[PDB]
RNA sequence: UCCAUUGCGACAACGAGCGAGACCCCGGCCGCGGGCGCCGCGGGACGGCCCGCGGCAGCGGGAGGACGGCGGGGCGAUAGCAGGUCUGUGAUGCCCUCAGACGCCCUGGGCCGCACGCGCGCUACACUGGCGGGGCCAGCCGGCGCCCGCCAGGACGCGCGGAGCCCCCGCCGUGGCCGGGACCGCGGGCUGGAACGCCCCCGCGCACCAGGAAUGUCUUGUAGGCGCCCGCCCCCACCGCG
C-alpha cells in the first residue's frame, strides 16, 4: 500500500536482495520490496552499472533484467 | 537517402545536442516558459526542449525542400489532442511563436532562405543536415 | 493520397525495368523495380526501418521465405500513400513480393515462387478483398444501431 | 444457397427444349455463349444471362445421365 | 495569326447526354485538333433530408446526389474554327459547354 | 476415473430446444472402440476427437 | 539515499514521497500559480523528490511566491489580474485566496447583481442548464 | 517467433485437442491479418500466438490495439523464457490444453462434453480474463501477470484463474453427472 | 427446399402477372480509350467445377479465382391504420380574427426558467493508464503565406494543403494520485447593433475505485476503440449525417 520512494542504509540490503534473484522487472521489486518503481528504476540503472545484471528486453513500459552470473 | 536512411530520433537527439554547443538557435526566455501548444496542459519536462524541437524543424524542412512549408503548417506536425473536458477530445495545433522563433534563428544563420509564400532550406542548411546524417550514417 | 496521377513519378528520369502495385485498405504501394543493390526503399527510407516496429518482420516477409538470391541484385523505389500504418505495411509486403515474381520474368520459377508465396502466407500474392463499410442512418456505426428506450 | 427463380428457371428449360447439341454437360462458358446468340435467346443483363447459363448447365448435366 | 489555345469546359448532369457530347466535341474538332477529354473528378452535390415533412416516426433520411459531370478540352485553332465547332457539336438542352481563351 | 478418448463419425442433428447442442455418434478412440451416441456443446465436425470423463452415459 | 518527509510550507504538509513539482500543486489546497513549473525558474529541477529540498531552496521559492513578477513569471500567468480595488496583478495562495473569494462575493452582495442573487440562492451562475443537474443533491 | 523463440519441438500431449491448436504456421510475429472469423472452422488453424494476442484486446479501453497486445505477448514470453528455461511458446500450447474443460452443463442442466474448439476457445479466453482482473488496480504489469497465468496453467494449478474456472465447470458438471 | 409464395415434389388444375428477384448505386479485379485531376465504356461469378448425400429444389464440405454461395445501400405489393403533420408551401373545407388586430414592424424579456422523476448521449472511475517530448498516418475529400501575440486571436497579404489512435523514449508508481474535470474567482480575446454565446489563460480539483432490479445493440473491415468532415450557424456540437 505505502512505499518508500528513499532507501537509506537498506540500499545495500536491497542490492543484495535484487542480486538474490534469477530475473526481475523494476515493478517486481516494487512488489518484492515496498519501494516506488521510480526508486527501483534508479537503483537498477546502477545495478547494471555495477555490471551484475543484464537487459533481456527493453520497452518503454517494462524491461526484463536477468542477473549476469551472480552464482 | 542519408538523413531518411537514418532513424529519426537518433538524428534529432544528436543534431539538437550539437546546436546548443555550436551556438546555433540560442533559445528566447520569454518563449521558454510556455507550453508547446494549447493542447498541452503541462509545459515541456524534457529541459532544453527548444533545442530538440529545432533539430526536428530542420529535419522536416530538409525533406520538404520544394514544398516550402510556413511557420503554421510545420507547427501542425506538432499538434496534439486537447483533453480534460466533458466534451469529446479534439486535435488542436502547436504554438506558432515557438516555431516562428526557431525558423528566424535558422534564417539568420542562413540555414533557411525565404521563398515566395513559405521559407525553404538553403544550401548552407542543406549541407549541415547532409553532413550530420553522414556523421552517424550507420 | 492514393489513386493519384503522381503514383511514383517522383523519380526523375530513372527508367525502371519492372513495376508492381500492392494495396490494402485505401492504401496503394507502387514499387519501381530495376536490377540494383539488393536494396528495398519505401517512402525514401530503407526496409530496415518502418513505423510499426513490431511489424518489421512482416514488411520483409519473403526476404526470409523466398530466398535472398532474387533479393540480391534488385533496387526497389516503393512509395505508399493512403491508409494509416498496418495498411501500408501489408501493402509494401504485397508490392515487394509481386515485383520479385515479375523479376524472374521467363523461367517457370515465377509459378514455383507463387506456389511458395501462397503456401507461407497468401495475400503476399493476392489482394485482401476486405475493404471498408458504410454508416447507415439510426446508428453511430454501420451494423451497430442506437439504444431503444421502450423496447 | 442461391435458389433459381421462375424466370431463371422456365427459360432454362425453353433453351434445352429448342437447343440440345449446342450446349454441353459441364460447360458454363459454352452454355453462356449459346444463350448469348442475340435473337435466338435474348436475356438483358449478363447477371441474368450468367444465371440462366448456370441453370442450363445443371439441366444439361441432368439429361445426359438420363 | 490570332492563334490561341481555346478552353472548352462541358458540364452535363446526365452521363450519357454529356458522354455523347464528348464524342461530338472530338469529331468536329478532329479537323481543328481538339484535345482528348480530361474528365473532371465527378463533383457530387450531396443533401441529406429527413424523409418526414413532420419530424416524427423512425428516423428515415433521403440521400440526394447531383452527380454533375464536367469534361474539359483545349483547342489551339482559329476563332472562326472554334465557332464552327460550337455550331457543329450536338445541342443537348440542359448541357453547359463553356469556352475561355488561353 | 481416467478419461477415455473418443472420435465422432457423424453429427446426427442439433438439440437443446434453444439450439446450441449437438448429437454426435462417437466411437471410443482405442481398444474395443465402443460406438455410442454423445451430446456436445461448442462447434463439432466429423473426425473430431473428444475425451469423455463420464463415458457410460449414452445420448438418445 | 537521503530524504525528509512532510514540509510545513504555507500551513501544508508536503510529503517527501512526491516528486516536488506535482507536490507543490497542493499548497494548503488553494492558490498554486506556478502552473506545475515556474519554480524551476526561481531555483531547482522538477524531480527534487520533494524531501531533498534544502532550507536555502525553500526561501528562494518562498521569495518568488511573494514577488511573482521577478523570474519570467508574467501577467498572463498569476492567480489574480487587475484587482477590483488594487488594480495590480498578484498571486494569492493558501488562506488568502479563499479570503479574497469572500471579498468578491460581498461585492456582488452589495451590488445586488444576478450573480449575487444566485450566490446566496445556491444556484449555478455559468452552468446554463439547471433542469437536470443536482440529482440526489435534493437542493433549492 | 519474435526472432527469439523457435517453433520446432513444440507440440501438445492431448490428442482430443490435437488438430485444434495450430503449432506449424506461427508467423514471425503474431499479426497475420486474416479473415479467421469467416468460414466455420478456419479459426482452428489460426496460430495459437495470434489467438492469444487477439484475446488480450478486450474491454474497449483496450480494444483493437493488436500492437500493444503483441508486445504484451513478447514481454510475457520473454519473462517465461527466463523463469521456466523452456520455450515460452510451449507453455502457452500446454496451458491451452490444461485450461480446457472436458465437461460443461447445458439444459437439454445436464452434463455435456465440450468440442475440441470450445476447449481451446474458453481456454485462451480464461487465460486473459484472469490476468486482466489480476492487473486491474494493482501495480503489477498485465504482461507479468499474463506470463504467470500462461505458465501456472501449463504445469497445472487451481491457483491459475483459467483452471479455477475449468475446475468449477467440471464440479458443476459432476453435480449434473 | 429458401434469405424469400424462393423453388421443387405431390396434386382438378393449367398457365400468366404484381410484389420477391431481376434492376439501379457504390466496392474489390481484368481490360480498352482518354488523361489540369483517375475517369468513361466493356468483361468477370454462374452454386460453374469437384467430392459426398439427395428423383428433385438443393444440403454440407474441396479447391481454383480480386471476388463464393442475399458484398455495405436505393427502390419497394395488395391492403390498410381515426400513427404524425392545417406550425413547410400561393395545399385546403369550416370558425375566417380583420385596424386600441391574432395582420405587419420596433424595443425589452422569455423559449435555456428549476424541491424533483425519466429518455438519447458525453466524460470518467486509471499502470492495456495519465503526463512530457520524438516519429509518422488517413479518407469524406482537402487553401495558405508573413508578422505580432503564452494563448485565444489580430494586422497585412497571396494562390494554394492532411488526423488521431498507434509507435519510440523518458516520467509518475497504486496515493482519489500527475486518475477525474465538475463547479467557482480573476482576466485576455473573438462574432455581432448588442452576450447572456463561444474561445483561451492562471487558479479552484466535486462526485465517481466498474454500478441494484432490470434494459439495449451487435457477425469481418464487424463490434468496439480513435479522430476528421459536413448539416443547421453572427458565435457555438456532448447532436445528427457521413
Amino acid at each position: 500500500k505505502v512505499d518508500y520512494p528513499a532507501d537509506e542504509a537498506a540500499m545495500n540490503e536491497a542490492l543484495k536482495f535484487i542480486k538474490n534473484s534469477k530475473c526481475i522487472t523494476h515493478t517486481q521489486i516494487c512488489e518484492r520490496l515496498r519501494v516506488s518503481v521510480a526508486l527501483a528504476k534508479r537503483v537498477m540503472r546502477q545495478l547494471v552499472k555495477s555490471g551484475d545484471f543484464a537487459i533481456v528486453s527493453k520497452s518503454s513500459r517494462m524491461t526484463i533484467f536477468k542477473n549476469m552470473t551472480k552464482k | 537517402s542519408s538523413v531518411t536512411r537514418v532513424p529519426a530520433d537518433v538524428f534529432i537527439n544528436s543534431f539538437a545536442a550539437h546546436l546548443k554547443n555550436r551556438g546555433i538557435i540560442k533559445c528566447p526566455a520569454f518563449t521558454d516558459y510556455v507550453k508547446t501548444g494549447v493542447s498541452r496542459q503541462y509545459a515541456p519536462r524534457d529541459a532544453d526542449w527548444f533545442y530538440i524541437k529545432a533539430a526536428s524543424v530542420i529535419r522536416h524542412f530538409y525533406i520538404s525542400g520544394s514544398h516550402s512549408i510556413g511557420v503554421a503548417g510545420l507547427a501542425r506536425k506538432y499538434s496534439s489532442l486537447q483533453k480534460g473536458k466533458t466534451t469529446p477530445h479534439h486535435t488542436k495545433r502547436a504554438s506558432c511563436k515557438v516555431i516562428r522563433s526557431i525558423v528566424s534563428q535558422f534564417l539568420g544563420q542562413k540555414l533557411l532562405i525565404a521563398g515566395e509564400r513559405g521559407r525553404h532550406i538553403s544550401p548552407n542548411g542543406r549541407k549541415m543536415v547532409e553532413d550530420f546524417a553522414e556523421g552517424l550514417q550507420k | 493520397d492514393l489513386l493519384e496521377r503522381n503514383d511514383i513519378e517522383v523519380r526523375e528520369r530513372d527508367k525502371y525495368t519492372v513495376h508492381t502495385l500492392g494495396k490494402k485498405k485505401n492504401s496503394v504501394a507502387v514499387a519501381f523495380v530495376k536490377a540494383g543493390k539488393g536494396d528495398i526503399l519505401v517512402n525514401n527510407v530503407p526496409l530496415a526501418l518502418v513505423r510499426p516496429e513490431i511489424l518489421r518482420t512482416k514488411v520483409s516477409e519473403p526476404i526470409m521465405i523466398l530466398g535472398e538470391s532474387l533479393f540480391k541484385g534488385l533496387d526497389m523505389n516503393i512509395k505508399v500513400a493512403g491508409g494509416g500504418h498496418v495498411s501500408q505495411i501489408y501493402a509494401v509486403r504485397q508490392a515487394i513480393s509481386r515485383g520479385v515474381l515479375a523479376s524472374v520474368k521467363d523461367e517457370a520459377a515465377r509459378s514455383e515462387l507463387r506456389a511458395k508465396l501462397v503456401s507461407y502466407d497468401r495475400q503476399l500474392v493476392v489482394s485482401d478483398p476486405r475493404r471498408c463499410e458504410a454508416k447507415k442512418f439510426g446508428g453511430r456505426g454501420a451494423r451497430a444501431r442506437r439504444q431503444k428506450s421502450y423496447r | 444457397g442461391k435458389v433459381r427463380t421462375k424466370t431463371i428457371k422456365r427459360a432454362a428449360r425453353k433453351i434445352v427444349e429448342n437447343n440440345y447439341e449446342s450446349l454441353k454437360p459441364k460447360d458454363f462458358q459454352n452454355n453462356k455463349a449459346i444463350c448469348s446468340k442475340r435473337n435466338v435467346a435474348i436475356i438483358p443483363s449478363k447477371r441474368l444471362r450468367n444465371k440462366v447459363a448456370g441453370y442450363v448447365t445443371t439441366l444439361m448435366n441432368r439429361v445426359v445421365k438420363g | 495569326d490570332m492563334h490561341q489555345k481555346y478552353t472548352i469546359i462541358v458540364v452535363g448532369k446526365d452521363l450519357k447526354l454529356v458522354e455523347r457530347y464528348v464524342k461530338s466535341i472530338v469529331k468536329e474538332g478532329r479537323a481543328f485538333g481538339i484535345s482528348g477529354p480530361c474528365r473532371a473528378p465527378v463533383r457530387r452535390l450531396t443533401i441529406t433530408t429527413r424523409k418526414s415533412p413532420c419530424g416524427e416516426g423512425t428516423n428515415t433520411w433521403h440521400r440526394f446526389e447531383l452527380r454533375m459531370y464536367k469534361r474539359t478540352f483545349w483547342v489551339t485553332c482559329g476563332g472562326n474554327d472554334i465557332s464552327t465547332i460550337l455550331s457543329k457539336t450536338v445541342v443537348i438542352p440542359g448541357i453547359q459547354v463553356t469556352v475561355e481563351v488561353e | 476415473p481416467e478419461p477415455i478418448n473418443a472420435r465422432v463419425i457423424e453429427v446426427l442433428g442439433r438439440t437443446s430446444s434453444r439450439g446450441g447442442i449437438t448429437q454426435v455418434k462417437v466411437e471410443f478412440m482405442t481398444g474395443e472402440k465402443r460406438q455410442i451416441i454423445r451430446n456436445v456443446i461448442g462447434p463439432v465436425r466429423k473426425d473430431d476427437i473428444l475425451v469423455l470423463m463420464e463415458s457410460e452415459r449414452e445420448a438418445r | 539515499n537521503d530524504y525528509r518527509d512532510l514540509l510545513r510550507m504555507f500551513n501544508t504538509n508536503i510529503q517527501g514521497k512526491v516528486v516536488l513539482e506535482c507536490a507543490l500543486v497542493g499548497i494548503k489546497g488553494i492558490g498554486r500559480r506556478f502552473a506545475n513549473v515556474a519554480l524551476k525558474k526561481a531555483n531547482i529541477d522538477v524531480h527534487k523528490r520533494a524531501g531533498e529540498l534544502t532550507a536555502a531552496e525553500e526561501d528562494a521559492l518562498m521569495k518568488v511566491l511573494e514577488d511573482p513578477l521577478s523570474h519570467g513569471i508574467p501577467a498572463w500567468m498569476l492567480n489574480r489580474n487587475n484587482d477590483f480595488e488594487s488594480g495590480k496583478d498578484m498571486h494569492i495562495l493558501v488562506n488568502t485566496i479563499a479570503s479574497t473569494h469572500r471579498a468578491d462575493l460581498e461585492r456582488l452582495r452589495k451590488t445586488r447583481c444576478e450573480r449575487g442573487v444566485r450566490h446566496h440562492h445556491n444556484l449555478k451562475v455559468r452552468g446554463q442548464h439547471t433542469k437536470s443537474t443536482g440529482r440526489r443533491g435534493h437542493v433549492v | 517467433l519474435f526472432n527469439k523463440w523457435p517453433l520446432t519441438d513444440v507440440k501438445c500431449q492431448d490428442e482430443s485437442l490435437e488438430a485444434y491448436i495450430s503449432i506449424d504456421n506461427h508467423s514471425f510475429v503474431p499479426h497475420s491479418a486474416g479473415r479467421w472469423s469467416a468460414k466455420r472452422f478456419r479459426k482452428a488453424k489460426c496460430p495459437v500466438v495470434e489467438r492469444l494476442t487477439n484475446s488480450l484486446m478486450m474491454h474497449g479501453r483496450n480494444s483493437g490495439k493488436k500492437l500493444m497486445a503483441m508486445k504484451t505477448v513478447g514481454e510475457a514470453f520473454e519473462l517465461i523464457n527466463l523463469y521456466t528455461g523452456k520455450n515460452p511458446v510451449q507453455v502457452l500450447v500446454d496451458a491451452v490444453a490444461n485450461s480446457g474443460p472436458r465437461e460443461d452443463s447445458c439444459r437439454i442442466r445436464q452434463s455435456v462434453d465440450v468440442s475440441p474448439l470450445r476447449r481451446v476457445n474458453i481456454g485462451i479466453y480464461n487465460i486473459a480474463t484472469g490476468a486482466r482482473k489480476a492487473a486491474f488496480r494493482k501495480v503489477r504489469p498485465f504482461a507479468e501477470c499474463l506470463a504467470e497465468e500462461i505458465m501456472n496453467a501449463a504445469a497445472g494449478a487451481d491457483k491459475s484463474y483459467a483452471i479455477s474456472q475449468r475446475n468449477s465447470v467440471e464440479r458443476i458438471a459432476v453435480s449434473n453427472r
